[PDB]
């Protein structure tokens, strides 16, 4: 019984603008995850650090499953970000050859 | 820059 509201990587409806405060001059395999810009299907937005950009990767949902392209494969936002933590998007596109390494976590440290 | 990436080449 995970659910999405805890995960320290999932920002909400926060905006491409935050997004890019947050991942700003950070490394490689930097990542969160926000709500899409849209709320058609209830996609997401995956945002990855990569060569000093910002990489938006689109997270379809439909019928109930995630994933970033045809088929989709997950029952979870969250098993879809734990697969690709040990597997790269090179998976997605293979010019994507980048790990989900660091979660931008939105807690504070406590 | 902030850019999505697409399945394509």
């Amino acid at each position: 019984n995970m659910s999405l509201q805890d995960a320290e990587w999932y920002w909400g409806d926060i905006s491409r603008e935050e997004v890019n405060e947050k991942l700003r001059d950070t490394a490689d395999g930097t990542f969160l995850v926000r709500d899409a810009s849209t709320k058609m299907h209830g996609d997401y937005t995956l945002t990855l650090r990569k060569g000093g950009n910002n990489k938006l990767i689109k997270i379809f949902h439909r019928d109930g499953k995630y994933g970033f392209s045809d088929p989709l494969t997950f029952s979870s936002v969250v098993e879809l970000i734990n697969h690709y933590r040990n597997e790269s998007l090179a998976q997605y596109n293979p010019k994507l050859d980048v790990k989900l390494l660091y979660p931008v976590s939105k807690y504070q440290q406590d | 820059k902030d850019s999505y990436v697409g399945d394509e080449a």
